[PDB]
This record gives structure tokens, sequence and C-alpha cells, in this order.
RNA sequence: GGUCUUGUAGCUCAGUCGGUAGAGCAACGGUCUGAAGAACCGUGUGUCGGCAGUUCGAUUCUGCCCGAGACCACCA
RNA sequence: UCUGAGAGUUUGAUCCUGGCUCAGGAUUAACGCUGGCGGCAUGCCUAAUACAUGCAAGUCGAUCGAAAGUAGUAAUACUUUAGAGGCGAACGGGUGAGUAACACGUAUCCAAUCUACCUUAUAAUGGGGGAUAACUAGUUGAAAGACUAGCUAAUACCGCAUAAGAACUUUGGUUCGAAUCAAAGUUGAAAGGACCUGCAAGGGUUCGUUAUUUGAUGAGGGUGCGCCAUAUCAGCUAGUUGGUGGGGUAACGGCCUACCAAGGCAAUGACGUGUAGCUAUGCUGAGAAGUAGAAUAGCCACAAUGGGACUGAGACACGGCCCAUACUCCUACGGGAGGCAGCAGUAGGGAAUUUUUCACAAUGAGCGAAAGCUUGAUGGAGCAAUGCCGCGUGAACGAUGAAGGUCUUUAAGAUUGUAAAGUUCUUUUAUUUGGGAAGAAUGACUUUAGCAGGUAAUGGCUAGAGUUUGACUGUACCAUUUUGAAUAAGUGACGACUAACUAUGUGCCAGCAGUCGCGGUAAUACAUAGGUCGCAAGCGUUAUCCGGAUUUAUUGGGCGUAAAGCAAGCGCAGGCGGAUUGAAAAGUCUGGUGUUAAAGGCAGCUGCUUAACAGUUGUAUGCAUUGGAAAC
């Protein structure tokens, strides 16, 4: 038994809960962008996504791909 | 170290901790054998420069060897 | 040790068979027997004959002849 | 690891003589419970010594064992010697391991012929001034029947050569002592003070090489094979080399660890009840009741000459003479080795008694030394008695 | 085997003489009866080229009295060097420590040289020898280990000792050296390297 | 070490509850045959694994021992 | 420049073909007999069977509240931490079950990729919010623990803003599928701990901070190839194939999704099926190669079975988690707890494959200012004649030769046999004695001397002075340190093969035997004995591979009567192709360059008391690239 097993098991639950909660706080913005398209919501989505893209919660390169997709489809309209 | 039993030998190498000892060597910087504690170390003397300039700290014994040569007071200006 | 049942020659002089005794074996083709190429290490197990095996007990192991 | 002791309470080996239904299990529990208060760490077992079927249920002892119990002044190991005829060898080994003991003779279940033979063998092997306790004085508290029990106990002791007129027989009953009555708890104190004299302290010595009498054979989970017994003589430690001798070729082995009752000990010396985990041995190769030795020690002997006094029927021996081709069993503290009574010339049919110089060959070579006092039995009864006089092999 | 035991039990069969005459002679009568009573009249039982190769092996090997493991090992080592392997080997086969000590005029027998080297009474270049299997090269010093000079055998041998033409000593200091590389003529011509070197089919 | 089986000839087996030790073969000799096989047979072959009681010599009525062998012996 | 062993055997004999057998090397080797010692390397293949225990991952309090303790009346100071936070946790260790494939490599494309730390370089190290851990109180269960309510720390967590430079948008220019640049837009950065210098204000030391820029590092994917047996394995693939779009990966990808369609794989072998860790390598060979892919190494797979998720730079992680399964254990019978293919150790197996060992002295690791910490990795010690090696078991002398085993079938004499008794002589080991290294020209520790940006202090760096931490060590080793042949030889064979004879007994009985063969009546053979011989602290045999066997033939074959020409013809694919002229140079030779790690191959050298082994340098092969030739 590694000494840092039960301690990290108790600790990582906070990180998991924080990541899970923060992901949907951006998912709601993304769904709002689905509901109606405008530059203001694009800016809000980028502002909310730059938090999680900074860390490993949302893959930074995946965040870049998704933001490029959103700005490209918005440029269509 | 690596060598014959009852014959303490530790050849100088720039190995990474991700690779175990006796595994694959990245760059063997000459060799060392503590079987004679007057002079038994040899190195290339060229790897030190940019193999220090690009980080990736090798085995800690390189510092004591640098002491025998005083490499810092000729490398700090190049460093900064 | 496997489930095979194999015929073999009884090597060495004398006999100490007990009808399901344990025997330590050896190979060895012998032409007086058609196709038999097996034998026994007669001398180190429950079968102990080999009286006066005083020329070669590297085969048919026994105590060293007292001189 | 297994909870290393720090041996600081000196050891004396103690035992029991008699039969069950004397309260034997209750006496074994009571001695430890009583001495636990006046002396720290006197572990007790009443049914916890029992570990097997027909020892759980029936309660008799078939594989005799030991109980440890210590005081603030001395430590003691009590051998659970049985009656139960055809178990006599199990008692002999106890008497083979024995320096002091408590003669268990109750005021209700008094001496029977089995206890008669027990005391006969105890005297014959040689026990120093054995201590006696009179049991079962709570139920059927008598005035002359108790005198009867005491008088016949003393008479039986004298019949073997003891000073029975001076042997201490402490009255009382340990059943009420364990029950909680101090009137009978103090009788155990009287018994142990009577034990303090005539039950000597074994001399733990360093000059003798080694000697071990096997009581059982043991195997641990994940560790190997343990052989347990009593270290009669010799010093020992972990890592030494010991040879198995007798009934097997003399085979060398390395000791892995010295213990006493499943837990490792400081160091093994003369008179120590201990055990040893061994390196590269088999529980089948070792046998319960085998002698041990170290290289460069006393040689094992098959045939030797001695002076033997046979057992008269007048004192509980043979009722007929024995032959030369007669095949009784000898005993060297561990085994019933069989050897024909090769009586000297002109003597083939010899009656009981009549201490005579005779020579005997054994089926197995056992280490014999002069001055060693042993017994001879066959047919379930003791037939001969003597001590080694000369070794010829 | 590590030793030889009886000596002329091999001289009888091999026609052997290290003193070149006196390893079979002047012991009542120089007799040519082979070991054992079975010497009625023999020319060849299986005596042949392979048999004389075995004989020459047992002669050269036992005229130094060495084992087969060392001899095979040294041949395997010579296989790692170049030139005429037979003559280089024979020079090396003559160039170790005990043969030199015998040829210095210091050892009555090579067995005595082996015993003295075993006893630690030989010193080479200020290095105490416990095994005479060194292969020597020009420029080595062999001395007496003066603390052992009390031996009368070494005293008797050293004075009138035979010094080989290629290693030279002084008895005033009891010290000598491997001066040069020897030539074939100094050794008997009865031996031929061809027998042993073509005899090598094991390796 | 106790719960129990078992050791009968050279081998395998029979042997009223105490009166007695034998079959088949291994195997010696005869019949034998031009020689050899076949062959009919007469053997020898045991106090019944060894000891202690009982009495009518005890495998026999029991018990003890040696050894092998179906259960229990750090072992929850 | 480079290397080569044979033999018998068909029959009446012989010539030819031909298999077979043997003489030889190597093994996780065991076993058989026997066995002194050291150096040296390895040491469970079987049941990838279960496995008490320890240890295999801990560390940081100079990251933090707070807890307890001691010196102090206190003030506090100091030690550790119940815990939080950070770091490493994925390094490492061991088993190859599995997988016949981009697995191992090889050469390469990653315009298709990222990369905690660490390097270079640029900008600062703000203000707030909310807290809870810890704790307090309690129930319940044996614990596994959970919940009911309060209470506080951090660099724990999260808004706001500044955001050079970035990233993503719009637009402009810019060069050969990519990419730089000009402007704006969207949006994104943290942190304090200890401390010097300061009356203070502040400046700052030092560790770090964030967005950054450079690297390397490692990871991953792909390509061409190479490496099993197998067609008495011919159809196979329905996300399979292609196209469109979308979702998901560090990167691109039917990776996936829905739609539109039927394509894709293979007779020059899709696949069917048995087996398999691959490679470097080890044995044999002269070679290509056969052998096994021991031990280690490179890489890769997995962790009781099958899935799945968290966190983290990456894990579904041997020793983290949930579920289900199977085992086991505990149990309060309701429910919980464990994964040595981590080392040793045990039980089963096998014929068997080391100890439940010491030290973290040294290497190495991280965690840490540092101190210090652990480290079944590592160095060791021990077991095994596991393998090799070194090394003894006495030296010389001693005669016509003691006795005696044998013989000549007795009385000679010979052999044993210089064998012996014996003259001394002696010790590497052994045996008492004392000394005695190195490994620690490691690392930090403290001051001293000096250097530098910076001054007002420091701190960073370099040299000398001392302390050191030695597991092994009592090591190696040695002075007549005392004594001493004392402490030690077996094994197998003696008919030809393939070196090694006599006697007795035996009569195809016993048994020996790879061959012939020996004993139904004088056995070289069989049993034993003497003699002889051969290897030796090992000897022999077992079993596998290789050589011999060039005996499926590149080296290294034939197809008439010993196997082998089809029954013949037609003849596809295909193999093989007249002469001369030209081109390129694909193949080929060839020079240079990069790579095929290292170990190991080879030569020299060095420590190996001599070698084994290890180290020094040089040291090929194949592939790709480039400069030459047209001989083919």
């Amino acid at each position: 038994n590694i000494k840092s097993n039960e301690k990290r098991l108790r600790q990582n639950i906070k990180r998991n809960l924080n990541n899970k909660g923060q992901k949907t706080k951006l998912k709601t913005n993304v769904k709002n962008f689905h509901k109606e398209i405008n530059l203001d919501n694009l800016g809000n989505v980028y502002s909310q996504a730059d938090r999680l893209a900074r860390k490993g919660i949302i893959s930074t390169n995946r965040a870049r791909r998704l933001k490029s997709r959103n700005v490209a489809v918005l440029n269509k309209t | 170290r690596m060598g014959r039993v009852h014959y303490p030998t530790y050849r100088i190498v720039a190995v990474d901790s991700r690779v175990k000892r006796d595994g694959k060597y990245i760059a063997l910087i000459g060799h060392l054998n503590p079987a004679l504690k007057e002079n038994k170390c040899k190195i290339d003397e060229a790897v030190a420069l940019e193999w220090l300039n690009k980080g990736a700290k090798p085995t800690d014994t390189v510092r004591s060897l640098f002491s025998q040569t005083g490499l810092w007071k000729k490398f700090v200006e190049s460093k900064k | 040790t496997n489930g095979f049942e194999v015929l073999t020659y009884i090597p060495g002089e004398g006999h100490n068979l007990q009808e399901h005794s344990v025997t330590l074996l050896r190979g060895g083709r012998v032409k007086d027997l058609p196709g038999v190429r097996y034998h026994i290490v007669r001398g180190t197990l429950d079968t102990v004959g080999v009286e006066k095996r005083r020329q070669q007990r590297s085969a048919y192991g026994a105590k060293k002849p007292k001189a | 690891a297994r909870e290393k002791f720090d041996r600081s309470k000196p050891h004396v080996n103690v035992g029991t003589i008699g039969h069950i239904d004397h309260g034997k299990t209750t006496l074994t529990a009571a001695i430890c419970t009583v001495l636990a208060k006046e002396g720290k760490s006197a572990a007790t077992r009443y049914d916890q010594i029992d570990k097997a079927p027909e020892e759980k249920a029936r309660g008799i002892t078939i594989n005799s064992a030991h109980v440890e119990y210590s005081s603030d002044k001395r430590h003691y190991a009590h051998v659970d010697c049985p009656g139960h005829a055809d178990y006599i060898k199990n008692m002999i080994t106890g008497a083979a391991q024995m320096d002091g003991a408590i003669l268990v003779v109750s005021a209700t279940d008094s001496v029977m012929p089995q206890t008669r033979e027990h005391i006969l063998l105890a005297r014959q092997v040689g026990v120093p001034r054995m201590v006696v306790f009179l049991n079962k004085c709570d139920i059927a508290t008598d005035e002359e029947v108790q005198e009867l029990v005491a008088e016949e106990v003393r008479d039986l002791l004298t019949s073997y050569g003891f000073d029975g007129k001076n042997t201490p027989i402490i009255y009382g009953s340990a059943l009420k002592a364990l029950e909680g009555d101090p009137k009978w708890e103090a009788k155990i104190h009287d018994l142990m003070n009577a034990v303090d004299e005539w039950i000597p302290t074994p001399e733990r010595e360093v000059d003798k090489p080694f000697l071990l009498a096997i009581e059982d054979t043991m195997t641990i989970t994940g560790r190997g094979t343990v052989v347990t017994g009593r270290v009669e003589r010799g010093e020992l430690k972990v890592g030494q080399e010991i040879e198995i001798v007798g009934l097997r070729p003399i085979r060398k082995a390395v000791v892995t660890g010295i213990e006493m009752f499943k837990k490792e000990l400081d160091s093994a010396m003369a008179g120590d009840n201990a055990g040893v985990l061994l390196r590269g041995v088999d529980r089948k190769e070792v046998e319960r009741g085998q002698v041990l030795a170290k290289p460069g020690s006393i040689k094992p002997h098959k045939k030797f000459k001695a002076e033997i006094y046979a057992l008269k029927k007048e004192e509980g021996g043979r009722h007929t003479g024995f032959l030369n081709g007669y095949r009784p069993q000898f005993y060297f503290r561990t085994t019933d080795v069989t050897g024909s009574i090769s009586l000297p010339e002109n003597t083939e049919m010899v009656l009981p008694g009549d201490n005579t110089s005779i020579t005997v060959e054994l089926i197995a070579p056992i280490a014999c030394e002069k001055g060693s006092k042993f017994s001879i039995r066959e047919g379930g009864r003791t037939v001969g008695a003597g001590s080694v006089t000369e070794v010829l092999e | 085997m590590k030793y030889t035991g009886s000596i002329f039990k091999r001289s009888r069969r091999l026609g052997f003489s290290l003193l070149e005459n006196n390893k079979e002679f002047s012991k009542g009568k120089k007799r040519k009866t082979i070991p054992g009573q079975h010497g009625n009249r023999f020319r060849s039982s299986t005596m042949s080229g392979y048999a004389q190769q075995l004989q020459e092996k047992q002669r050269m090997q036992y005229m130094y009295g060495i084992t087969d493991k060392q001899f095979r090992r040294l041949f395997r080592l010579v296989l790692k060097q170049r030139g005429n392997l037979a003559v280089n080997l024979f020079r090396v086969l003559e160039s170790r420590l005990d043969n030199i000590v015998y040829r210095m005029g210091f050892a009555p027998t090579r067995r005595s040289a082996r015993q003295l080297v075993n006893h630690g009474h030989v010193l080479l270049n200020d290095r105490t020898v416990d095994t005479p299997s060194i292969i020597l090269n020009p420029g080595d010093k062999v001395r007496l280990k003066a603390k052992t000079i009390k031996i009368p055998i070494v005293k008797a041998a050293s004075e009138s000792g035979v010094v080989s033409p290629f290693v030279e000593t002084n008895n005033k200091t009891f010290e000598g050296t491997y001066v040069r590389f020897p030539e074939r003529s100094e050794l008997p011509a009865g031996i031929n390297e061809s027998y042993v070197v073509e005899w090598y089919k094991r390796l």
C-alpha cells in the first residue's frame, strides 16, 4: 500500500467535482449558442472556455478546434 | 553503478531517470571506474556545453567532475 | 508422470519389484528388444538389488565399494 | 516476525501424574489462573489447549503438550501427561522432559493401577523427590478416607524407593481455587512453596554441545518446518548447524530460528523447552520422538552392555520370566526402540528382578552415554529397568 | 588431474626421459618392461598415428606435469594471436614461471618448483606468486625470497644448477631474468609440434 | 502418537471355535527324445511378520512390537 | 587476405548407391558415484497455482492553520505532525499467458503530432469573494464509515481588472498544400514561504509564481521492408470500400456517426488453422546458415478475471478506485475486507533450480533551501562442485626391487615398483598472532581566501583547513605471527569401433550392449578381482541442438539397371532470350554522408597474484542520400 493512496483518494474527489461542474457551465453557453447565434454569446463562450482551456479540464487544442468551428460557422451567417 | 562484482565501476553516462540503470544509454560520456581513486575518468568535454545549455540534468556526478575543471566560471557568461 | 504407459527393460542384476513400485528411469536403445529404448536407474529407490556393482555404479548407483 | 520474547523469568519444567476425572483440565486451568495474580503473564487454557476433535468433545489428551505460566519470580511449563492405558509412551516422554511435577491423586478418584505404573516409571527414570498434591477435598471432605488416600500414596511412593513418609502431600481442591475461594487458593500457594524445595532449577549451560528431545513437529504458514521439544543440554542460536541422528542417516541442517511456543526466543540453553524453524527439512523426515545432535558429539549406538534390574510383579512388573529372543522396547527419552534381550551365556530364561549385567542390540542406533537411567517395556507393561554400563559400538 | 603421482610409471610406457638418459636408468638395471606384467611381446595393439598423438600429448603434458584444463585454455588463448602458432605456443609453453625456475638451475624437479611456488617461496617482480601459470615476456626479474634460503635443497641445486641458454641468473644474488627469445635447437628434436597441433579435433 | 487393515513357503492362496501347515507356479531328479520340444510326475520348499500371557506345541484366545497402508497431530 | 578430420555397416567377397550408428562440442541442466578451497557469472522453465508477515513510495512544517510535547512564571522558542496543500505518483520490479502484427527492428513521413519538470529569452509578481479541511458535538455498525449542526489556514477554490507578447476572428500584403508580416476585434496572468537591508517608508536576497520563447526530452501514429509451419486452408470483408457532412484524439484519420452508392482484399496466397514475446544475441560450422530465441539488454503486452470511470504531463495503473465475477478471510451472518507476474519464504508440481539475510558505506532515484528521509532498485553477505577458472591432496633422495596382490597357471623371477620403510625438508591452504589499506581526489557542514553583475547588506560561484557517513573488513594482504604432511581422489573404461590384459566363475542362465556382437559348455565382450589406461575436484550418463551429414546441394546432387523425366502433344501466366546504334542509369560496382544503441565479434592495451570477466580505443555488415560507369 502506497502511503499516498488514501490521502489522494480523499483529495481528488474535489478536483473531479470541480471539473465536472465547470464543464457544464460552458456546455450551457454552447447550447445557448445553438439556440440563438450572435457575437455576444460567442464572446461569452470564449470567456467561459478560456478558464478550462487554461487547465486540463478542457483540452486546450480541442478548445482551439471547437472555437475555430464556432467562429467559422458564425462567419457563415 | 555497472561493473564486475567486488570491482566497483560506474561509467559516466548522461542517462535519464525514465530509463533504468543497465538499460539503454542516451550518451555515454566516456567512462569512470572507482577502482583507482587518483585518475580514472574520461569524458568528451564537448557534450557538456549544450547538453547543459538545453537542461535535462544528467547524473549528479557531472557536477563534482566540473569542480575538478571549474566549468562554471567559464560557462556563466555564455549562460547569461 | 504423464498418462502414458510404456514398456521398458529391467536393468541390473536381481529384482526388487513390488507391483506398482516407484522407479527412476533412463533411456537407452537395446537391440535385443524390438523398439525398446528405455531403462531404470536401478539402485536409488525402493528397488535395491545390484549386488557387488563394483565396476560401475555411476550407472546403477550404490554405495562406494569399501576398500 | 512473531513477537520476540525477552526471556527474563527463569524456567522450571513441571508436570502431572495421574488420570483425568481428577479434575485434570480444571487443575491445569486453576494453576495458571491462580498464579496469574501473584505472578504476571501466566497464560491459562482449560479448553483452549484442546485443538482437535475428540479433544474438543471427549476432552482426553491424545497428543500431549505443554502449558506456559509464569510468576514474578519464576516461569513454569506444565506437561499434560496422560493416563489412558496404551498412551503410556505419551507419559514417558513427559517424564523424559521432566524435572518437577505435581502428583494428581484425588480424594474421590484415587490411585488406580495406571497411576501405580505411572509412579513406577517416574521413580525408575529418576525424579528428584517428587511433590504430591491431594485433590478433591471440596467434595466428599473426609477425615479418614483422606487419610487413606494419603497413606496409600505414601506407601506407593515407598514401594518404589521414595521417602514416602516425608513426601509432601498438600490437601485441598483446585476446583474451588479457580471457583474463587481463597481457602483453597492458598493451598496452591502451599503446594508451590513445597515445590520450591525438591523441584530443582535446571542449569542452563554453555559447555555441552547440544541435545534436543522432540515433542512434536510443526509447520508455519509461509515459513517452513518447525521441530519443537526440549533442549536437554547445549547452547544454541540462530544459524547454527544441527544433525538428525537415529532411525535416519545422520543428516546436517541449518536452523532458521529458535522459538518457544510459536514465538521466537533469545537463546536456547540446557533444559529449555523450545522449538526451531529449520532450513531445508521436511515434516515427514522429522518424526515426533526423535533425538538430535550436532557434529562432533556422542555417537549413536545399536548394541551395548548395561546392568538391568527387571520389574518384579511384587512391585508391578512381569508375572513370568523373559526369553533371550524376547523383543521388548527400550526408551531413550523419545522413542520405543525395540531390541532383543541378548542375555549373557547360560542365561536364556530370566525371571523378573535379579539385577544382572546383560547386553542388547537395537534395531536403530541411538546416542547412549554412561550413567543414563532408562526403562524397558513391552506388552503394555514395564518389563525391565537399568542404566547403561558400557558402549561397544 | 592436478599432479602426476608416480613418475617412471609414465617413463616406462612413453619411453620418457627428462634427464634425457636417467629417467629410466641406473636403478639396478635400465628395463624396458611396460607397466604391468603384460609385456611379453608387443608392437601395436591399437598403436597408430592417433595413439602416438595421444602418447605425445601425455609426454609433453607430463614433462611439465600440468593439467588438461590449463593446456586447452592456453591453446585457446594462443588461437587469439597470430604468426606460427606452434612455435609461439612452444616458446610460451616453455615461458611460464615453473619451467623457467627449473631451467634457472634452481629446482631439482618441476614438481619441486610447483611445490615451492605453492609454498610462496618464489618472488617475481616484487609480486608474490601463488600460481606458476604466468606467461613471461622479456624483462622480468625472478628472485629467491631470501627468507626461505634455509632450504638445503635449493642451496644444493642453485650452485651447480643448469642454466638454460635463453634465461640467465646469478647465484651471488640468487636472481635471474628471461633475457631473450629461445631457439628450437636448444630443445630436443624428437618432439614435433605437428603431432599435438593436428591432434586438435576437440577444438 | 493414537481410530483401524495387513505381513501363511521362493511368490501368490487353503487351513473346525487350540488335535493338522498344503495346492498352482519359480524350481532340483526320473519317464523322455536320433538331438531338442512336449511330457507324466516324486521332491526339498513352513512353529504362519517377530515377541508376552492361557492351556491341548497358540495364525488359531488375546495383547505388545517392527514395517507398509485408508483418518487426526502450527493448522482459524 | 581467408579457412576443411574421420570411421564402420547390405553380401559369399567385391564395385556403386544408400540410410543408420559412433567418435565431438553446448545446456536454468538434474540425476548416478564421488567431492578441499577461492575468483568469477547465473540460479525455479513445470502450476502466468494460491500464497501470514515485513519491506517493494514516500517526501516536503522554511507551503499551511492547527494539534500534542518539552525549556521558559510568562512572552515565546524548538521537535514532530492528526490533516490540508505540493511534488513524485505513469520511475521502478517481475512474469511472456496472450498477440503471426507496423510486434520487434530497419530505414523514414510526421505540410499530422504534443511534450509536467528542466534550458534560452520576454513581461510581472493586484485587489476581492466564498470556504472547509483540521476540529467540535452525536448516533449507528464489529469495522468497513456515513450522515445532523456548528467552527477556522494556506501558494486550497473561484469572480473583476489590467493584460507587452500570445491564441482565436476580420481585413490587407507576402512565398511555394504549408507559412511570415501590418491593423483591429474576442478572450485569456500570478503567490506567496523564509529572509537581509532598513526607525519607518521602501528597496531587495533567495525558492517559486503567470503569460510567455527557446530547446531537448519522451510519447504516439504511418510508410517500404525482414522475420513462423501451413492451400488434404478459394473465396473473404456490409463501416468492410469509396464519397458528403458531422462528432471525438496531442495531432490527421469510418477513429466513430447519419446519408449516397458497391466497392476493397487474394492464386505472385484474402484468409482458414497450429504455435509464438520479437530482436541483439548463445552453441556449431570455414561460410551462408541450422540451433535456442538461456542470462542480460532494447522495445512491447498485462497485472486474480472482464469492463469502466477519477486525478494527473501522461494510468484505467503489480502494491490507486467502482462494478460484476471467482477464490479466500472476517463477521455481530445482516455486511465488509485481499490481490508477491515486489524481494525473499511457504504449500502443489517437477528430478530440482539460492535466504522468511546486512547496509542504504557506494551508484541511482526523488522529496526537500537545507537538514534529513525512504528506497526487495542497488551494493552486499549466504546456498548450489550451477558453469568456468585458479588451486592442494606433499619435495628430493631412497635398490636389482621390504612384506605383500597377481603372474609365469608353484618352486625362479617379474609387475605392482621409487611403489615402500625410511634420511631429512616444507607450508598457498590449514593453525595461533598483530597489523592493515583504498573504496569517501563522493556529497553536502562550517567557517577562511578570492570573483561577479548590486549596494548599504546580502545572498550565487570558485580554491584551500578540519569533521566525516565502510555494508563488505576481522576484506585482499603480510612480518618463522605458533604449529603442522599434516586439511583433502575419485570416476569410468581396457574386443574392433574410439588409447587402455590377466585370473576366476559362469555356460545364450544371469546380464552387458550405438554397431557388430559376447554367455546352449574353456566369454579379450558377461559378474567380480588384480594389473593397465583415461579425465579429475569432478567423472560419467541422461535429454536437446549442432558438427560430422556436402545426407532436400548458394557454397553443396541427380533423375537408364539403387528414390528421381511426367504417356505425349497443344500451350496461358511466367522463366529464359539473335547481332549492331543511341539514351538514361532502375538494378550493379563504387567514393562521401547519416543511421544499424550498447554489450557482445575482432586486435592492441589495462585491472584482473594467470585467466574467467569487466573497461580503453579502433573496429564491419544492411538501409537511405549524394559524386562517378555503361561492362552487363
